[PDB]
């Protein structure tokens, strides 16, 4: 019951694009779009549109062929059965994603019937499959273009070209080295005299140097031979996305958490360090210290709060490669839950650290006023000293806490639009041979670059301590 | 572990906390060396301001204890090494022994031999050149030049205890680390206590900032 | 010396409240483990309750858990024992015992006189014999059979033996089963392996009559045996 | 006025008597033995619970139970075995300089810097510890309190005398006074016997316990001499300098057997001690190091070097079992 | 001049003392020290069977 009465003309081309056609007699009627047979080639090469992302393209040939050039059987059109129309309808959704499914493709009981011989199995689609320069041949439902079929996007950002690549790698190179070398130069500084220099608050000192240190050698784990590709780079050669996988290597995941670890760990510590300061100048003289009682606590605290984050981060974890700063790090996929997770600590910081920093001041300011004992000139001046020094200290902390803030919101709102952006830009290099294609909008490049120096900057600022 | 071997660790760790407890109570003390040559005047401030004789007063809200050593006949140096660690060091010096038989050359010497000591290059030195009341008019008859040949100036009491005093703040080799504070104890006030107070509140707030990391 | 006194005895009815007051006088009781054990009035010794010294862990034996609660006062030197919903099996003299755990040291050393309180998988330390006469001037060994090998890692064998004497409080005899009790005559000797022990009273005489309990200290709750009394 | 001049005529004498029957070489005798190669040791325990330096250690017969002084005033019976403590018995004088332990076990002698040798009882009833008696007569300072029984004691005191005590009376029994210089430091004798003192005046004398009178007197050194230990045999003994040469004495001799000498050490000696056999010998340095010097060849075997700061006290149990060194860092390691 | 009179007593008593040629002595304290080396458990270090440490 999978045939209609209506006259058809023999052929006049003789491929289904790439097979030969077995047969010599084709209708229109299946095209319900299509009236001619030269409208029906326009339609075959305006389908030919698809040629790019081959997983549903070469299944999808056998219908492109079988309703345009049909087999008529003595003024008797075939039509084909559900098996064909269902093998190309649900991961196959591309035209009903962009254009929509026409009348004529949507296989109704009366275009489609059910139960009947296809012809189409004879016409085998082997010389398929294409990739263009934003795609790569991979064979993973994990790892694809989730939007379009066959193909998915490389390792290397194509937003740019290598000549920025190098640009940032000479970037990063720099910026690593010089707090890498000014952190190492204070570890030196407290580990001379470890033997002696155990009093706390240098100890936390010495702790917030050593965390950025091992910061700086995570974010310099590249410029090696083979770095990139082993670190960013999947085996099928696709970017990392929905780390970390349970099926491949667990490379940059490592280089991901030490880093995390390294900036969390850090900042935690920084304001443990400015509680320690604001309660021990509240009882500066009279020889009562507050921190030693409770410094086991306090040390516990600071070093677990972080790993907890990075688990909860692991949990649910969006965290995935990067080819222009060159390093696996969280929520460049989902913009909502980097803004969270970057926000969240060092708004809470900010508030925290500022305020005790501020009564911290307070109180060591009101000491010079208010101390029963005249206090020698030989202590004012230090006590004036250190005073005007942490105003200077706390003002940079504020500097680099806004310039973060600011950078990542413009990030958010420019990512929201990039992704956009790009999906019209793969359209057009899947429509270039439809009848090279110009870019809307690009990664301003410079404001990432203001991030890592905001990044090292903070690095630097927690070494002016031993430049005296 | 075992049945009362567990309960042996309950004790260590109980008496753990009494002793960690007791130290922290005793640490907030401020301890007080107070040196002095033979009759310099060491008995005078001793009693002013309130084997080895630990006396402990309280002035403003801080427990002070002076331990004296001078009542002790033995070798220096197999003991001073005892005392490392100690706040302060008043070095009380007669002023009035300058004729008397030399004693200030020998309190020179012993000032001399504890200021550069191996274990006393940290800590600060408090000196009360006392007995001014009877030494002002000595030297109406006596001049200082008997006891200094290298002096040459006037022989009034607001130049000569400013002179023995640069004599003998200029003794310490060590200028960048350990502060000399002085005093002339007078017999009508409790200021003696009260610049003793400033003096190690002064070295208190200097060693907090060392502590603290920036100094 | 040590002064255990306790107080509060008496009758209670069935399912009543009673607090029962040991008063320590003349040592630092704040340094002291303290132990409450029971006695029926026709049957052997049976653990209670214990405390640690400074009210760091508490225990209690598995027929009076969740009923009775144990608490010390350590400036006012005194152990309440305070017990509700009384069942007619808690009939019984009462004592609250001295203990200190330290190496080399002597636990359940002195014994309060104690109170008479009437109403209207573990360890078993099966002490074999029950009843043996002797003659003074005799020297007698009196075993008792343990359930399990008490031999720790350590090298010790937590089991003591405790004398009591006719109408009195049972004083410690031996402790570990090789060091004899301080204030106790010569005579007495401890010997024994793992899951087998014996009490030898060499040339018995009198004011040694009475009966005799060996007690494991090895898991809590700690359990005495049946005992044996010497008869005259 | 005149006898000194007869006095330094039998003080050659002597001088001349000692070396003329001294073939000794002893180093020209070792060669034989065979060389106990390089020996190092593992800190098998820490015991940190002070808050200050510690200035004693003493190991009791159990070679189980050391006692250790302290500069806050709190002597902490250690438990060697498993970290544990027993007493942490709190001394009034502050300023402790020596700890005993009684061969019986029973007694705690300490005593520091005011002339009071304090003795403690442990094995009482009625709970804590108290001062038993506090032994008071010296002028000087208490340097070293040392049990023969558990009733009589022997004090090396800082004014140039040794005392030997009974707790009993509580009264100097018996006074011992030959030294211009302060006595710095006493050994006793495995027999119990005749004791050691070594004093201010870089000179070692060998005491009686019984009678009272000095039988040899051994000179040599250039400096103060900060701590004896006798041979186990009870025929020798080692005496530590500021001049950083440990030398061995022979008692039966009458005077010094070897020396024991590194070029490179300019630091004090403060505590030596021999092991069990008396093969090596442990001293404990100011280069914040101990050295575990061959006895019987003068050649360096081992450098314990695991303190922060200077080794104030060295002692060897009575088994051999392991070594116990207490620094300046409040902590005191069992080495092995 | 008594502590002169006492010193010259103590030297004359002191004096008169049977010396011992270090032959002997040298010899006795190699024995000594040779005859005990199995029972030094810092020599010899024990196996971990035996050593509580
Ligand atoms: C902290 N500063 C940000 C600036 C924005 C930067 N950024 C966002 C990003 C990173 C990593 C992955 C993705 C992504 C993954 C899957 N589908 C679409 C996008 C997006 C990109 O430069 C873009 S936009 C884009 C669109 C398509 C494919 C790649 C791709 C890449 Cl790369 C990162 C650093
Ligand atoms: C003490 C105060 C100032 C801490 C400052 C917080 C700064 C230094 C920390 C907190 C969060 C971190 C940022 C979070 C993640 C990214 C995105 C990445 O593509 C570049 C680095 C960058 C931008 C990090 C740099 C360092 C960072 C900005």
């Amino acid at each position: 019951h999978c045939g209609r009465a209506a006259p058809c003309e023999p052929l006049r081309y003789n491929v289904c694009l790439g097979s030969v056609l077995p047969y010599g007699a084709t209708s229109t009627l299946l095209a319900g779009d299509s009236d001619s047979q030269e409208e029906a080639h326009g339609k075959l090469v305006l389908w030919s549109g698809l040629r790019n992302a081959p997983r549903c393209w070469a299944v999808i040939q056998p219908l492109l062929c079988a309703v345009y050039m049909p087999k008529c059987e003595n003024d008797r059109v075939e039509l084909p059965s559900r098996t064909l129309c269902q093998a190309t309808r649900g991961p196959c959704a591309i035209v009903e994603r962009e254009r929509g499914w026409p009348d004529f493709l949507r296989c109704t009981p009366d275009r489609f019937p059910e139960g009947c011989t296809n012809e189409v199995q004879n016409i085998k689609f082997n010389s398929s499959g294409q990739c263009e320069v934003p795609l790569v041949r991979t064979d993973n439902p994990k790892s694809w273009y989730e939007d379009v079929e066959g193909c998915g996007i490389q390792c290397q950002n194509p937003l740019f070209t290598e000549a920025e690549h190098q640009d940032m790698h000479s970037y990063i190179a720099a910026f690593g080295a010089v707090t890498g070398l000014c952190t190492l130069f204070t570890l030196a500084t407290f580990v001379a005299d470890w033997r002696n220099s155990n009093r706390y608050p240098a100890v936390i000192l010495f702790y917030v140097n050593a965390c950025f240190f091992v910061g700086s050698i995570g974010w310099l784990a590249q410029f090696m031979d083979g770095a990139r590709r082993e670190i960013v780079c999947r085996a099928d050669g696709t970017m990392r996305l929905g780390e970390p996988t349970s099926n491949e290597t667990l490379s940059c995941v490592i280089i991901f958490v030490i880093v995390y670890y390294a900036l969390m760990a850090g900042v935690v510590w920084f304001v443990v360090l400015t509680y320690a300061w604001h309660t021990s100048f509240k009882a500066l003289g009279t020889t009562y210290q507050p921190l030693s009682g409770k410094t086991s606590y306090f040390h516990l605290l600071t070093w677990s709060l972080p790993f907890v984050l990075t688990v909860a981060i692991l949990a649910v974890a969006q965290v995935d490669g990067d080819s222009v700063s060159g390093i696996c790090f969280v929520g460049y996929k989902n913009y909502r839950y980097r803004a969270g997770f970057v926000l969240a600590p060092i708004g809470l910081v900010l508030i925290v650290g500022g305020y005790f920093l501020i009564r911290g001041v307070m109180t060591l300011f009101s000491i010079k006023s208010n101390h029963p004992g005249l206090l020698s000139e030989k202590a004012a001046s230090k006590i004036n000293e250190t005073m005007l020094r942490l105003g200077i200290f706390g003002f940079l902390a504020f500097g680099f806490v806004l310039i973060t803030f600011s950078c990542h919101f413009y990030d958010f709102f420019n990512q929201a639009e990039w992704e956009r952006s790009f999906r019209d830009y793969v359209l057009c290099q899947a429509n270039v041979t439809i009848g090279d294609c110009e870019i809307k909008n690009r990664p301003s490049l410079l404001v990432e670059k203001i991030n890592l120096f905001a990044m090292f900057g903070t690095g630097i600022a927690m070494s002016t301590w031993v430049w005296t | 572990l075992s049945a009362e071997d567990k309960a042996a660790v309950e004790r260590s760790k109980m008496i753990d906390r009494n002793l960690r407890e007791d130290g922290e109570k005793a640490a907030r003390e401020v301890k007080l060396l107070l040196l002095g040559a033979g009759e310099s005047g060491k008995s005078t401030i001793v009693k002013q301001m309130k084997g080895i004789v630990e006396t402990h007063f309280t002035f403003k809200d801080l427990h002070f204890k002076m331990f004296d050593v001078g009542g002790q006949r033995s070798e220096r140096k197999k003991w001073i090494h005892c005392f490392e660690g100690v706040t302060a060091i008043i070095f009380c010096v007669a002023l009035s022994d300058y004729d008397l038989v030399n004693r200030m050359h020998e309190s020179m010497k012993l000032f001399d031999s504890i200021c550069n000591n191996k274990w006393f290059t940290d800590t600060s030195i408090i000196l009360f050149l006392n007995k001014k009341d009877l030494f002002e008019e000595k030297i109406k008859k006596s001049p200082l030049t008997i006891c200094y040949p290298e002096y040459a100036g006037s022989n009034t009491y607001e130049e000569a205890a400013a002179y023995i005093q640069c004599q003998f703040e200029d003794l310490n080799k060590r200028k960048d680390t350990k502060e000399i504070y002085t005093h002339f104890t007078c017999a009508t006030d409790t200021k003696n206590v009260q610049f003793v107070f400033d003096a190690v509140t002064d070295v208190i707030i200097k060693n907090n900032l060392k502590d603290c990391g920036l100094f | 010396d040590v002064q255990l006194v306790e107080s509060g005895g008496g009758l209670v009815q069935p399912g009543g409240s009673r607090k029962l007051s040991c008063s320590a006088s003349g040592f630092a009781f704040s340094s002291f483990g303290m132990h409450w054990v029971r006695q029926a009035p026709e049957k052997g010794l049976e653990w209670v309750a214990y405390i640690s010294s400074g009210s760091g862990t508490i225990y209690y034996a598995d027929t009076v858990k969740g009923r009775f609660t144990i608490s010390r006062d350590d400036p006012k030197n005194t152990l309440f024992l305070q017990m509700t919903s009384l069942r007619s099996e808690d009939t019984a003299m009462y004592y609250c015992v001295r203990s200190i755990y330290y190496y080399g040291s002597s636990p359940f050393d002195f014994w309060g006189q104690g109170t008479t309180l009437t109403v209207s998988s573990d360890i078993v330390m099966t002490q074999a014999t029950s009843s043996v006469p002797v003659t003074p001037g005799e020297s007698v060994s009196i075993s008792c059979r343990s359930s399990k090998s008490l031999l720790h890692s350590n090298g010790n064998t937590y089991l003591y033996w405790f004398l009591q004497r006719p109408g009195q409080s049972p004083q410690l005899l031996i402790y570990r089963m090789s060091n004899l009790a301080s204030g106790v005559p010569d005579r007495f000797s401890g010997s024994g392996s793992g899951t087998a022990f014996t009490l030898t009273i060499s040339r018995l005489e009198a004011e040694d009559v009475g009966v005799y309990y060996c007690m494991q200290h090895l898991e809590y709750p700690l359990t005495f045996g049946a005992g044996t009394k010497l008869e005259l | 006025d005149q006898l000194r001049q007869e006095a330094e005529q039998l003080k050659n004498q002597i001088r001349d008597a000692r070396k003329a029957c001294a073939d000794a070489t002893l180093s020209q005798i070792t060669n034989n033995i065979d060389p106990v190669g390089r020996i190092q040791m593992r800190t098998r325990r820490t015991l940190r619970g002070h808050l200050a330096k510690i200035y004693a250690m003493h190991w009791g017969t159990d070679s189980r139970l050391l006692v250790s002084a302290s500069q806050d005033g709190k002597l902490i019976i250690w438990d060697s075995y498993t970290t544990n403590k027993v007493h942490a018995i709190p001394l009034r004088s502050s300023w402790v300089m020596t700890c005993a332990y009684a061969p019986s076990g029973n007694y705690v002698a300490c005593g520091g810097l005011d002339n009071i040798c304090s003795i403690y009882n442990l094995k009482t009833r009625e709970g804590n510890v108290r001062v038993s008696r506090e032994l008071a007569g010296h002028t000087g300072y208490l340097s070293c309190c040392r049990f023969l029984d558990d009733n009589q004691i022997v004090t090396s005191s800082g004014d140039t005398t040794c005392a030997l005590w009974d707790i009993e009376t509580g009264q100097q029994t018996t006074t011992f006074t030959g030294h211009t210089g302060d006595v710095m430091s006493l050994s006793l004798a495995p027999d119990t016997r005749l004791f050691v003192s070594g004093a201010c005046d870089a000179s070692a004398k060998l005491w009686d316990v019984r009678e009272g009178m000095c039988r040899q007197t051994f000179t040599g050194h250039e400096s103060d001499i900060n701590a004896i230990c006798f041979f186990p045999n009870g025929n020798a003994f080692a005496t530590g300098s500021d001049d950083a040469t440990c030398r061995l004495f022979d008692l039966r001799a009458d005077q010094e057997l070897m020396t024991y000498s590194h070029d490179n050490i300019i630091c004090g000696i403060t505590s030596v001690s021999f092991s069990k056999s008396g093969r090596l010998l442990l001293a404990g340095y100011d280069d914040f190091n101990c050295n575990v010097w061959d006895a019987l060849k003068a050649d360096r075997a081992g450098v314990l070097a695991g303190h922060d700061n200077r080794v104030s006290c060295l002692g060897v149990t009575d088994d051999g079992m392991a070594v116990a060194t207490g620094s300046w860092d409040s902590f005191l390691k069992i080495w092995n | 001049i008594a502590q002169a009179r006492k010193l010259v007593e103590q030297l004359k008593m002191e004096a008169n003392i049977d010396r011992i040629k270090v032959s002997k002595a040298a010899a006795d304290l190699m024995a000594y020290c040779e005859a005990h080396a199995k029972e030094d458990p810092l020599l010899t270090p024990v196996p971990a069977s035996e050593n509580p440490f």
